[PDB]
C-alpha cells in the first residue's frame, strides 16, 4: 500500500468548515408526511400485503425532499364539463309540435 | 384628513378617556360619569384589541 | 509541438465559445423599425434659454 | 388564534366497542347521548338506507349544538355537511319549500372523476377563418378552433410573440404573458415576459374533484361562468333566485345514475342539520312528512 | 428656470 | 362540435374532404 | 449486566403513566437503532409534545392514500369495462363465423 | 464538428450510395446469416401476454419460447420466398399485396 | 382593477356547456333569424366590455406562484443562504442524490433569476468538461447543481467557494469526497460545507446512522509518516 | 419610478405601424435614459406631461401620476430613481364574500342590488 | 512516472487506463498539459468509431 494524508504536507490549503442547516417542516409538508408514514410505519411491516421495505424510507426521503411539489401540484381548478344537456332528446317533440 | 363635521349629539365626545391601568377618570376627552361601566367598556376593548376572542 | 497546437486550438475554441455567448447576449431581437416612409409626428419638450 | 365556544371538541371519543369514556375528545358527560350519537355516525357511514329522522332534545346550556358539531367532526370531511338555523328558511326570492329542498340537495356529494385536456405554447401567427399556431420548448402544433375563443382571445389582447394557456374541455383562454426569448424589446416596458412552458402543446391530466347534487342542478339551471359576450350577456338579465322544476331533478338523477352505473363515479350520502327547529313553520313541517319519505 | 409657457417643438417626419 | 380541431399544417382543405369512395371507377358527376 | 433484551419499544395510546423513556433508552440502547422504528418513536413523541395530532386525523379521512386508491378503484371499473368489449368483440367473430360462412 | 474534437470534423463527406447495389450487398450478407434474428424478450413479452386469455397460472419454459420462436422464424421465410417468386412473375419487382395473397391461395391456407 | 385581480378568486363547482350560448336563444337548431343572430354580436362585439377580466377571474384559478417556495423550507432556506453568498460575493455547489428535484432547483433558480448550472449523465461526455472548464473561470454563474452518481468522481473545480448538500443516504467516504470537489489545491480561499437536513424526519435518524463508520476508517487509517 | 423629467420625445407614425418614444429622466445623483413602447406611451400622452412636470410611474401597474411640477415648482427630487415600497390594503369580509358571488356581483358594492348569496360561497 | 519509464528505460508499450467516464477529458487534457509527448488515444463512439 502507498498511503498518504492531507496531514502528510502542511504548506497551505483551505480550511473547511462544516455547517449544518435545520429547515423546519411545512403544514401540507407536515400533512402528508404524517399521512404516508403512519400507514407504511406500522401497517406495512405488521399487517396488510407491503411486506416489502428496501424502497419503504423511499417515499419517504421522495417526501422529505420534494415537499410535495413533486408527488402532487396543485392544478388550476376548473369546473365540472358536463355535456349530455337536459335538451338533448327534446328537440324533436318540440319540433314536431311546432 | 377629516371628514366634513357638524355638531351633532355625539360630537363632543373623543375616545373613552380611561387610564393605561383600566381606570376611569371622572373627566377625560369630552365624558364624564359612570365610573365602572367605562370600565367594563374598557374591558371590551381590550378584547376586541386581543384578537383571539371571538363571539 | 502537435500537442501544444492542439491545445491552442482548444483554448481558441473555448474563447469562441465565450465570444459567441456574449454577441449572442448582446445582439437582442429587435424588430420594430418605427420609421417607415411616410409622414411621422414628433413632440420634443425640454429648455431653451441662451 | 381564534377561540369562540367551540373547537375544544375533536369529537366523541367513543371507543371501538360502543362504550363512551367519561373525559375524553374535549368532552365530559352525557354518556347515553354520546353512545346513540355514535350509533348514528355508524348508521349514516353505512350509506345504504335514506331518510331517516332523528331529533335531539333538551334544556338550553346542555350541548346540542356541540354535540352535533362532534357527530360532524366525527364523520370527516369526506361527507358532505351543512350546518342550518330554522329561520334561514324563509326568504323573499323563492318559497320556503323550494329552499328546504335546496338544501337537501346539497347534503348529499358525488366523486367523480374525467380527463383535462390543455394547450398551452407561444403565439406564432393568427389566421381568420380560426387557425392558431402553438409552440412549445420542443414541440409546435397548429390548432384550428371555434371563432368564439378567438374573440375572446382578441378581447385579451393577445399580442404577437405571447404564450397563452387553454383549456380544451371548457373553452378556457388564459394568457401566461410573452416568451423571454423576445424580452428586452423595451427599456420599461409594463408587461411582464415570462419563459416558455417546457413540455408537449397537448397534455392530459386526471383530476378527482367532488360536487353535490344542489351544484349540479343551479349549474345546469343556471350558467354562471361564460366567457364570451353572449354568455355573460344572458346571465346578467335574470340575476334573480328562480324555482327549480322537479323534472330536473329527475334528469340529474337519471344522469348521476347512468354515471355511478357506468362506473366513474360513487354516491356519497350527508348530513343535515338544521337548529332551532321549534320555530319553524306548520307548513314546512307537513312538507317534512313528504320530503323524508323519498329515495 | 422655468420661463415662457413651456415650448414644445411639433416636428415632423420624416422629409 | 368538439371544440380545439387539429390541423397539420398541410391539407388544409375545410371544404373537400374525401378520397374516393367511388364504387364506380369512373368520373359520374364529371368528365 | 450482559443481556440481549432486543431492546425495547413505547407504544401509543398513553393510557400508562408518563413514558419512563430514559430506563427505556437505558436498558435497551436501540442496537434496533434501525430507521424503521427510530423514525416512528421520535416523530410520535414530536407529534405528541406538539399536540398538533387532531388535525392529522381530520386531513387523512380524504388524503393522498385515499384518492390514490379510489383512482384504483376507477382504473380497475374501466379495466372490467374493456374486458366486457373485449368478450363482446369476440362473441360477435364467433357468431359471424357461422353467419356468414 | 460539434465541438472539441481531433482538429477539424466533416470527415463523414457527403457519400451517399444509391440503392440496388446497396440492397443487392445487404440481401447477400443477410443469407449467409442463420441464427435469430428478432429480439427475444419482447417475444416472450407478446407470447404471455396472448397466453392469459385461455387461462392464468399455465408457466413457461425457455425450451418452449425458444421452441415457438424458432417455428414462427422458419415458416415465414418460405412465405416470403413465394412471395418473391409470384413478384417477379408479374412486372412488379416490389412487392404488392396481390402477389402473397396469390401466394396463400396456391399454398392452401385452410 | 389591483382589487379585482387580487380578489376574484372563486370558481364555479359545475357548468354545464351549450346552455351558456342556448340562454340567448341562439344555438345550431334555434329559432332565431338567418341575420339576426349575426348581427346581434356584430352590434355587441363592438361594446367596450369592462367586465372580461371580471370573468377570467371567475372562470381560471392559477394556483399562484410563491407556495411553492412555501412548501419546501429547504428552498426557503437555500433562497436565503444563497442571496446571502451573493451579497458577500461566492459561487456555490449544490449536490443532490435524485434525479426528480433537479428539475424543481432549476425552475426555482429561474424563478428567482439566478445563474444556475447542472451536470448530469443525460449530457454527454465532451460537453460536461468544456462546460466545468467554462463554470471554473468567469464569476457570472455562481450556482451548479450536480448529481451523486456523476458528482461523486473526481473533478477540478477551484472556482467553486461553497458545497451544499441537499440531502444524504449513505456516505461513509461518498460526502467527504463529494465535498472535496470544490476544495482542490488550487483554491486560495476556505472550504464552506453546508449540510441541508431537516428535523424530526427520517433524514436525522440517516445522519445518525451513517456517524458509525467514520470512526472505522479512522481506526483503520493511521499510516503515513510513521 | 420617480424623478425630474428632462427630456421627452415621442415618434408615432401617421398611417403607419409603429409608434416610439425616449425619455430622459434624471435625480439630483443620477440620469438614464429609457425607451418607450407602446402602454407608457399611451398613459404619457393621455396625461399631458411636459419638460417641467415630475411624474411617478409604475411597471406592473402602468400607470402614470404627477407628483408636481418642478418648475415652470420645488427642487429636483433626489434619491434613485428606484424605489421599492409595500401597500397596504384593507377589505371587509363582506366584499369578499360579494365579489365572488356573481360576475355583476361587484356593482353591488355600489348599488347594492344583491341578496341571497350562496351558502356554497361563504 | 509514464515519463520515467519512457526516458530511463526505452520501453514505453500501449498502456491502459480505466476511469470513470467523467474523467476521459481530464485525463486527457492533463496529458496534454504535462507530459505530451506520449501519443494518445481515446475511445468514443463504440459501434463505428
Ligand atoms: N361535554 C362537553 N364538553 C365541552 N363543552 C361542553 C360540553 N357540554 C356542553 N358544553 C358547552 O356548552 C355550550 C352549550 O352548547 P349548545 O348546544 O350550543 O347550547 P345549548 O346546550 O344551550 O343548546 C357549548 O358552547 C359547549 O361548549
Ligand atoms: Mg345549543
Amino acid at each position: 500500500l502507498l498511503r498518504r494524508l492531507k496531514a502528510d504536507v502542511e504548506k497551505q490549503m483551505p480550511a473547511k468548515y462544516e455547517h449544518i442547516v435545520y429547515c423546519k417542516l411545512s403544514k401540507r409538508q407536515r400533512f402528508l408526511y404524517d399521512d404516508f408514514m403512519s400507514r407504511a410505519q406500522t401497517k406495512a411491516t405488521l399487517a396488510s400485503g407491503n411486506f416489502m421495505s428496501i424502497v419503504n424510507c423511499l417515499m419517504q426521503l421522495r417526501k422529505v425532499c420534494n415537499h410535495p411539489n413533486l408527488f402532487e401540484v396543485r392544478p388550476i381548478l376548473t369546473s365540472f364539463v358536463l355535456e349530455h344537456c337536459v335538451a338533448s332528446d327534446y328537440k324533436d317533440v318540440e319540433r314536431t309540435l311546432l | 384628513l377629516k371628514s366634513l363635521s357638524l355638531i351633532a349629539a355625539h360630537s363632543h365626545i373623543t375616545g373613552l378617556g380611561l387610564d393605561e391601568n383600566l381606570q376611569p377618570r371622572p373627566t377625560s376627552e369630552g365624558m364624564v360619569g359612570q365610573l365602572q361601566a367605562r370600565r367594563a367598556a374598557g374591558v371590551i376593548l381590550k378584547m376586541v384589541q386581543n384578537g383571539t376572542i371571538a363571539g | 509541438k502537435l500537442n501544444i497546437l492542439s491545445l491552442d486550438k482548444f483554448k481558441e475554441q473555448e474563447v469562441w465559445k465565450k465570444e459567441n455567448r456574449l454577441a449572442l447576449q448582446k445582439r437582442q431581437k429587435q424588430k420594430f423599425q418605427p420609421n417607415e416612409t411616410i409622414l411621422q409626428f414628433l413632440s420634443t419638450a425640454w429648455l431653451m434659454t441662451p | 388564534t381564534r377561540t369562540a365556544a367551540h373547537t375544544h371538541i375533536k369529537g366523541l371519543g367513543l371507543d371501538e366497542s360502543g362504550v363512551a369514556k367519561r373525559v375524553e375528545g374535549g368532552f365530559v358527560g352525557q354518556i347515553e347521548a354520546r353512545e346513540a350519537c355514535g350509533v348514528i355516525v355508524d348508521l349514516i357511514k353505512a350509506k345504504k338506507m335514506s331518510g331517516r329522522a332523528i331529533l335531539l332534545a333538551g334544556g338550553p346550556s346542555t350541548g346540542k349544538t356541540a354535540l352535533a358539531l362532534a357527530i360532524s367532526q366525527e364523520l370527516g370531511p369526506k361527507v358532505p355537511f351543512c350546518p342550518l338555523v330554522g329561520s334561514e328558511l324563509y326568504s323573499v326570492e323563492v318559497k320556503k319549500t323550494e329552499t328546504l329542498m335546496e338544501n337537501f340537495r346539497r347534503a348529499i356529494g358525488l366523486r367523480i372523476k374525467e380527463t383535462k385536456e390543455v394547450y398551452e405554447g407561444e403565439v406564432t401567427e393568427l389566421t381568420p377563418e380560426v387557425i392558431v399556431g402553438l409552440k412549445s420548448a420542443k414541440g409546435t402544433k397548429t390548432l384550428r378552433l371555434d371563432p368564439t375563443i378567438y374573440e375572446s382571445i382578441q378581447r385579451e389582447k393577445v399580442s404577437i410573440g405571447d404564450v397563452i394557456y387553454i383549456e380544451a374541455n371548457t373553452g378556457a383562454v388564459k394568457r401566461v404573458g410573452r416568451s423571454d426569448a423576445y424580452a428586452t424589446e423595451f427599456d420599461l416596458e409594463t408587461e411582464e415576459y415570462v419563459p416558455l412552458p417546457k413540455g408537449e402543446v397537448h397534455k392530459k391530466k386526471e383530476i378527482v374533484q367532488d360536487v353535490t347534487l344542489h351544484d349540479l342542478d343551479v349549474a345546469n339551471a343556471r350558467p354562471q361562468g361564460g366567457q364570451d359576450v353572449i354568455s355573460m350577456m344572458g346571465q346578467l338579465l335574470k340575476p334573480k333566485k328562480t324555482e327549480i322544476t322537479e323534472k330536473l331533478r329527475q334528469e340529474v338523477n337519471k344522469v348521476v345514475a347512468k354515471y355511478i352505473d357506468q362506473g366513474v363515479a360513487e354516491l356519497i350520502p350527508g348530513v343535515l342539520f338544521i337548529d332551532e327547529v321549534n320555530m319553524l313553520d306548520i307548513e314546512i313541517f307537513t312538507y317534512l312528512n313528504k320530503a323524508l319519505e323519498s329515495n | 428656470e422655468g420661463p415662457e409657457q413651456l415650448t414644445s417643438r411639433n416636428f415632423v417626419t420624416l422629409y | 362540435k368538439a371544440l380545439v380541431e387539429e390541423i397539420d399544417k398541410k391539407t388544409y382543405n375545410p371544404d373537400i374532404y374525401f378520397t374516393s369512395l367511388d364504387p364506380q371507377a369512373r368520373r359520374y358527376t364529371s368528365k | 449486566r450482559t443481556k440481549s433484551n432486543e431492546s425495547r419499544q413505547h407504544l401509543r395510546r398513553p393510557l400508562k403513566r408518563p413514558p419512563l423513556l430514559e430506563q427505556i433508552i437505558s436498558g435497551g440502547l436501540r442496537p434496533k437503532l434501525t430507521t424503521l422504528e427510530k423514525s416512528q418513536l421520535d416523530w410520535a413523541s414530536y407529534v405528541d409534545r406538539a399536540g398538533l395530532n387532531d388535525e392529522l386525523v381530520l386531513h387523512n379521512k380524504d388524503g393522498f392514500l385515499a384518492r390514490q386508491e379510489f383512482l384504483q378503484r376507477v382504473g380497475s371499473a374501466e379495466d372490467e369495462r374493456y374486458k366486457e368489449l373485449r368478450r363482446q368483440q369476440l362473441a360477435q367473430q364467433l357468431q359471424q363465423d357461422s353467419e356468414a360462412s | 464538428a460539434r465541438k472539441s474534437a481531433p482538429s477539424t470534423g466533416g470527415v463523414k463527406k457527403p457519400h451517399r450510395y444509391k440503392p440496388g447495389t446497396v440492397a443487392l450487398r445487404e440481401i447477400r450478407r443477410f443469407q449467409k446469416s442463420t441464427e435469430l434474428l428478432i429480439r427475444k424478450l419482447p417475444f416472450q413479452r407478446l407470447v404471455r401476454e396472448i397466453a392469459q386469455d385461455f387461462k392464468t397460472d399455465l408457466r413457461f419454459q425457455s425450451s418452449a419460447i425458444g421452441a415457438l420462436q424458432e417455428s414462427v422464424e422458419a415458416y415465414l421465410v418460405s412465405l416470403f420466398e413465394d412471395t418473391n417468386l409470384a413478384a417477379i412473375h408479374a412486372k412488379r419487382v416490389t412487392i404488392m399485396p396481390k402477389e402473397i395473397q396469390l401466394a396463400r391461395r396456391l399454398r392452401g391456407e385452410r | 382593477r389591483k382589487i379585482i385581480d387580487t380578489f376574484a378568486v372563486l370558481t364555479p363547482s359545475a357548468v354545464s356547456l351549450d346552455m351558456r350560448k342556448l340562454a340567448l336563444g341562439l344555438n345550431d337548431d334555434s329559432s332565431v333569424g338567418e341575420n339576426t343572430r349575426l348581427k346581434v354580436m356584430q352590434n355587441c362585439f363592438e361594446v367596450s366590455n369592462p367586465l372580461h377580466q371580471l370573468q377570467t377571474k371567475l372562470t381560471i384559478a392559477f394556483p399562484d406562484k410563491s407556495l411553492l417556495q412555501y412548501d419546501c423550507g429547504k428552498l426557503q432556506k437555500l433562497a436565503i443562504l444563497l442571496q446571502q453568498l451573493k451579497d458577500n460575493g461566492h459561487r456555490a455547489l449544490i449536490f443532490t442524490q435524485m434525479t426528480k428535484v433537479l428539475d424543481v432547483l432549476e425552475q426555482f433558480l429561474n424563478y428567482h433569476g439566478y445563474l444556475y448550472m447542472r451536470l448530469d449523465g443525460a449530457t454527454k461526455i465532451e460537453d460536461r468538461q468544456i462546460l466545468t472548464e467554462r463554470f471554473n473561470t468567469d464569476s457570472r454563474i455562481t450556482v451548479f447543481i450536480l448529481s451523486s452518481r456523476s458528482g461523486g468522481l473526481g473533478i477540478n473545480l477551484t472556482g467553486a467557494d461553497t458545497v451544499i448538500f441537499y440531502d444524504s443516504d449513505w456516505n461513509p467516504a461518498m460526502d467527504k469526497q463529494c465535498q472535496d470537489r470544490c476544495h482542490r489545491i488550487g483554491q486560495t480561499r476556505d472550504v464552506h460545507i453546508y449540510r441541508f437536513v431537516s428535523e424530526h424526519t427520517i433524514e436525522s435518524n440517516i445522519l445518525k446512522k451513517a456517524n458509525q463508520k467514520r470512526q472505522l476508517d479512522n481506526v483503520v487509517i493511521q499510516e503515513g509518516d510513521f | 419610478i420617480e424623478g425630474e423629467v428632462v427630456e421627452i420625445q415621442i415618434d408615432r407614425s401617421i398611417t403607419g405601424g409603429h409608434k416610439q418614444g425616449k425619455l430622459t429622466i434624471k435625480t439630483t445623483d443620477m440620469e438614464t435614459i429609457y425607451e418607450l413602447g407602446n402602454k407608457m406611451i399611451d398613459g404619457l400622452t393621455k396625461e399631458k406631461v411636459l419638460a417641467g412636470d415630475v411624474i411617478s410611474i409604475d411597471k406592473a401597474s402602468g400607470k402614470i401620476t404627477k407628483l408636481g411640477r418642478s418648475f415652470a415648482f420645488v427642487q429636483c427630487p433626489e434619491g434613485e430613481l428606484q424605489k421599492r415600497k409595500t401597500v397596504v390594503h384593507t377589505v371587509s369580509l363582506h366584499e369578499i364574500d360579494v365579489i365572488n358571488s356573481r360576475t355583476q356581483g361587484f356593482l353591488a358594492l355600489f348599488t347594492g342590488d344583491t341578496g341571497e348569496i350562496r351558502s356554497e360561497v361563504r | 512516472l509514464l515519463a520515467y519509464l519512457a526516458c530511463e528505460k526505452e520501453n514505453w508499450g500501449p498502456h491502459l487506463i480505466v476511469v470513470p467516464t467523467s474523467v476521459l477529458l481530464n485525463w486527457e487534457m492533463e496529458f496534454k498539459r504535462f507530459a505530451p509527448g506520449f501519443k494518445v488515444l481515446t475511445y468514443y463512439g463504440s459501434p463505428q468509431q
